RNA sequence: UGGUAGGAGU
């Protein structure tokens, strides 16, 4: 929330100012990055259910 | 100057090129803050045409620590002097001594935990008497780009602002010399086509010495 | 060579001086140096921290 | 309980005095004597300097042409000098001098209400007999240290640190004196340092009313 | 101005479901329209509900029983 | 651009950059308790901006978010008002640069000092390796409710009382504390006020504070000494006691379980932490709290009045 | 210029009927530790009151003996008879005397009243009987003094204590105002031996002080 | 801006 999900981000912030206090952990954006990068080298990454 | 001290400090203070030394002795001509004249005694004075050197010297300017750099005359009206005595004190010397800081009063006991482990109690006087003031010089930079959709140009009228903003501003759209600027105080103009002008950074508040102007050769210049 | 030449001004040999509290009022007691000392300011100032 | 009565002002210089108190109960003295130099060092009226504006000058990082010191050196060298104001808290100083020669204290235009303790104070030095010195000093009374920084409009104003305490050094030492045949009475003496500005008694009488002021505050009026 | 946990720690002695406890309800507290119980005195509700946690008022079964309690009220208003 | 310290995965995944975060030089307060910690005016005014929006937004001072930017920004003397409720109770994470120990990050309840240094407490900092010497510590705000309630229940300094490593306590007085408590626990042969029988440690007090008798003055004390021999109760014992001024003194801080042979002796660093030790094993956790804040306190005020020095002779 | 904050009692606790913690609103830079000093060594130095200063037995003839069916020692009975506050109106000078047998401690009631003089806690206890039998015959010797009067300074000898205060402790922590940022709150502890309440010993001591800079304080 | 070194602090 501090550091890399945007909308994380942008909803505790939104929270914080009408006196809630909750948080949407989300997914790093950093992690996707690193998806990409390693999609990127022919090697197939999957967040499989 | 340290009470007590190695003794070489003369030498490396002299050895560097902080302060002023006269490189041919005589009587001080004239003397003031900013500049030193000295009158060349006759037998150090070369014979064809004989004259008088004139010491310059360099006022509150940036170093590479963004510190004060200062020569202060320690010589008075008509005191004779010789090859090779310092005539302006640089930064951080005093009478050709080498001053890096200030002696003062000092007692080893604990007091109440406040030099707990190497914390220093400092008694208000030494704060009243400005004997550890620092002064710092900064230089803020602004550059008139060529950017798309017509050039970027310095000028006073910045939109969507108020008029305290353009108060400090003259008309040409740059500080006066001597402005008492804070954090965030507009100091140019740079209004883009399309409004981001340089600004004083937040936690910065200090008089703005002087302004310096480089103009591309061709273009037109401004009032300022 | 110190000690004589703090006996040549009005000072104590030793070099501890019985100081008094500057609040309370009341002296110290085992004396304690005093003297004075070429203290410098670092380049580490706190507002630039 | 014996009541202490001020005796003795006894001055030997300018600056220096010490004031005595001949009748004192045991242990009073020091306490008497600890609280008086704590709230004479901490909380005294003074007229330190405030402003300062020269007339070519900007920005006091800037130098003026055939003075020899600098205009920051001339701005330290006035936040020092010591005056008296009797009938004003505010007054606006004007000094002017021409030629070669130490531009003094004394060269300050002055006026009925204030005066200089020590003329031969010194601000700047003429070195050229042509160039010439202009100020407007103005002068504020107050207590305390108030910071340059800490104010709350022209650019040629130039602001210096205020330091209004007239003084800077008091000790005070507790002997035995000898009031008809009973022992125990104390004298204590208080030897004091100011720069001119404030008379010993007065300041004495002055911190005596604060401290018997600020007494009030857990007691009933007594 | 609460200094320690320790008393409110023997309630519940795992002292890590102690804090999903107390979040749960101080959650409860600023969130919702619930008023606390015990009395309040310039609090956050952090301590609000520590102090709560401690008189051993409030446990993870009590706040079960009450949770179930306004299930049954929200029920009982659609009949 | 993956592997290596450069790479994603040990600069970015793990190593995340945080919001609410802030850094200054540390000093030492001995003023503060042990869970408080100081805290710049300006610094926590940064750090809880958003706090401070929404509590001006419920207030009603500011109608929109623009207005209370504004008017923060103008640092007006309402916003320090509104500010003071916010951190009233809210925990701020504080670690060192190098972090070995798991303490050595920990939560502090800050206090709102003025100037541009945060006011780490004497006894906390041996646990940080702190050094007062141009040291620096990064802050931290824990935004969402069950992070304060968790810094609350685990991070705090209060909490922390003996190290993971090893069962041996973690706070213990350092370097000055000691010596004043070394130096009022101690006797002197022939000293003002030595042969005195006295009523009580009140007496004691009383009578090194009139200057009539000396702090390692050999006197004879009546001290009141509470042993729990029941399950849960405390029988009081008085007796006379062949012990100094300076002992007496400080057997007022001591709480009631603990025994009055702990005192008696000269003191040091040891003695300390083994008094410390049995005050934890006895009485718990709040007691041994309040008494390290009371012999720090004491040790300090102390060993100022000693007025220790060192010399050349 | 000349203005300066005062405070009004901001909080005066009482832990007690004889211990009390009192507060004060901020106070300017440096006045909390001046006036708690001043209150302080006042408290502990000048403060009238009255105590026992020497006692006569005619059972025990010598500093360190022994009397038979008493419990207490020779030097506990002058510890307890010090402990022990009493006040006197009027008269500077009055003895006190009190004469016992049998087994049961001989609480301070136990005291012959001997008119204007009073004993704040009557429980107090002197010694105890461990025999029937046994007899005890004592005579103690009070005065008004000022202050804390050491036995060495001074037919048994116990040093007396005078002032009504037995513990003062006071300390200063800061304090924030709107527009001062720096200020001084001053805590004052009490421990009075319960003949005159914290209170009215800080009041007596205030006007005392304050007593003391009348002449100083002139056309003010 | 961003990648590199360069020196420094703990
Ligand atoms: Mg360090």
């Amino acid at each position: 929330v501090k550091s890399d999900d945007v909308n994380g981000r942008t909803k505790m912030y939104k929270n914080i100012v009408d006196g809630n206090h909750q948080m949407e952990p989300g997914m790093p954006e950093s992690f996707n990055v690193l998806l990409k990068e390693i999609r990127s080298l022919g090697i197939n990454i999957e967040l499989e259910d | 100057k340290p009470l007590v001290g190695t003794g070489m400090e003369r030498a490396v203070a002299v050895d560097s090129g902080v302060t002023a030394v006269a490189k041919r002795g005589g009587v001080v001509q004239y003397v003031d803050a900013s500049r030193i004249v000295i009158k060349v005694n006759e037998d150090e004075m070369y014979p064809g045409e004989a004259g008088i050197d004139i010491y310059n010297l360099t006022k509150y300017t940036r170093s590479n620590q963004n510190t004060c750099i200062n020569q202060m005359p320690c010589v008075s009206l008509g005191e004779p002097v010789e090859r090779g005595d310092v005539l302006a004190d640089g930064p951080s010397t005093d009478l050709g001594e080498l001053a890096l800081g200030q002696n003062m009063r000092v007692a080893f006991m604990p007091w109440n935990g406040y030099n707990f482990e190497d914390s220093i109690l400092v008694s208000e006087r030494v704060v009243q008497e400005d004997r550890f003031t620092t002064i710092h010089i900064q230089e803020l930079a602004c550059v008139s780009r060529d950017t798309k959709l017509g050039p970027e140009e310095i000028t006073a009228d910045i939109p969507n602002v108020g008029e305290a903003a353009l108060s400090k501003l003259d008309e040409s759209g740059i500080v006066y010399i001597g402005a008492e600027v804070t954090g965030g105080d507009i100091l140019v103009g740079k209004v883009t086509p399309k409004d981001s002008s340089l600004r004083v950074p937040n936690g910065v508040s200090g008089t703005v010495i002087d302004v310096q102007v480089f103009t591309r050769d061709g273009v037109e210049k401004d009032k300022r | 060579e110190i000690k004589e030449l703090l006996k040549l001004g009005d000072l104590p040999t030793s070099g501890q001086i019985r100081l008094y509290d500057g609040r309370t009022g009341e002296q110290f007691e085992r004396p304690v140096t005093v003297g004075y000392m070429y203290m410098l300011k670092l380049n580490h100032l706190v507002d630039d921290k | 309980f014996l009541k202490p009565r001020l005796v003795d002002i006894e001055q030997v210089s300018s600056t220096h005095a010490k004031v005595t108190l001949e009748p004192l109960e045991r242990g009073f003295g020091h306490t008497l004597g600890n609280a008086l130099r704590r709230i004479l060092l901490s909380s005294m009226p003074g007229c330190a300097v405030t402003e300062v504006e020269i007339d070519g000058v900007l920005h006091e990082y800037s130098t003026k042409e055939g003075v020899q010191e600098d205009i920051l050196e001339i701005l330290l060298n006035l936040k020092g000098l010591a005056v008296r104001v009797q009938g004003k808290d505010e007054v606006i100083l004007t000094l002017n001098k021409s030629g070669i020669g130490p531009v003094t204290a004394a060269d300050i235009t002055h006026d009925g209400d204030v005066e200089i303790v020590k003329p031969q104070h010194v601000i700047c030095h003429l070195t050229d007999e042509n160039a010439s010195i202009s100020m407007r000093i103005k002068v504020q009374r107050g207590r305390g240290y108030v910071p340059a920084s800490t104010r709350i409009r022209p650019i040629g104003r130039l602001l210096v640190d205020a330091c209004y305490s007239p003084v800077e050094r008091i000790a005070y030492n507790v002997e035995a004196a000898r009031v008809e045949q009973r022992t125990d009475l104390d004298k204590l003496v208080i030897e004091m340092e100011t720069n001119g500005t404030i008379d010993p008694e007065e300041a004495i009488r002055r911190a005596a009313t604060i401290l018997a002021e600020q007494l009030e505050a857990f007691v009933d009026l007594e | 101005a609460r200094v320690t946990v320790q008393d409110a720690v023997e309630k519940i002695g795992n002292r890590f479901d102690l804090v999903l406890v107390a979040a749960r309800r101080a959650r409860q507290m600023q969130v919702g329209g619930k008023d606390p119980l015990v009395p309040e005195e310039n609090d956050k509700t952090t301590v609000i509900a520590l102090r709560e946690i401690e008189e051993g008022l409030i446990n993870n079964q009590i706040l079960d029983v009450r949770e179930r309690q306004e299930q049954q009220e929200q029920e009982a208003a659609e009949l | 651009m993956i592997k290596g310290k450069q790479g994603r995965f040990r600069q970015n995944l793990l190593g995340k950059r945080v919001d609410y975060s802030g850094r200054s030089v540390i000093t030492v307060g001995p003023y503060l308790r042990l869970h408080q910690c100081g805290l710049p005016k300006k610094m926590a005014l940064e750090l809880f901006k958003p706090f401070i929006y929404g509590k001006l937004e419920l207030r009603g001072l500011a109608t929109t978010i623009k207005a209370a930017k504004k008017m923060v920004e103008r640092e007006e003397a309402v916003v320090w008002d509104i500010l003071d409720e916010v951190i009233r109770e809210h925990p701020v994470l504080l670690n060192r640069a190098p972090t070995l120990h798991r303490l050595g990050i920990q939560a502090f309840e800050p206090v709102l000092i003025e100037g541009k240094a945060i006011q780490l407490h004497p006894l906390v900092c041996a646990a940080y390796n702190a050094d007062f010497d141009g040291d620096q510590m990064a802050v931290h705000v824990p935004l969402t409710l069950e992070a304060q309630l968790e810094a609350r229940a685990l991070m705090m300094s209060t909490n922390n009382i003996l190290s993971p490593a090893n069962g041996e306590p973690i706070i213990v007085p350092s370097q000055d504390v000691v010596l004043g408590l070394y130096y009022m626990t101690r006797d002197c042969v022939n000293a003002k006020g030595e042969g005195m029988v006295l009523t009580g440690p009140k007496e004691a007090e009383r009578l090194y504070r009139s200057g009539l008798a000396s702090l390692h003055a050999r006197v004879k004390v009546r001290i009141t000494e509470y042993e729990k021999d029941a399950n849960g109760e405390l029988v009081a014992k008085t007796s006379l006691k062949d012990t100094t001024v300076g002992r007496a003194i400080l057997w007022m801080i001591v709480p009631k379980g603990l025994p009055y042979s702990i005192v008696n002796q000269a003191l040091g660093k040891k003695a300390i932490s083994k008094m410390l030790n049995t005050c934890y094993r006895i009485l718990g956790l709040k007691p041994t709290v309040i008494f390290a804040d009371q012999i720090m306190y004491t040790g300090f005020a102390y060993a100022a009045r000693s007025g220790a020095s060192v010399g050349i002779d």
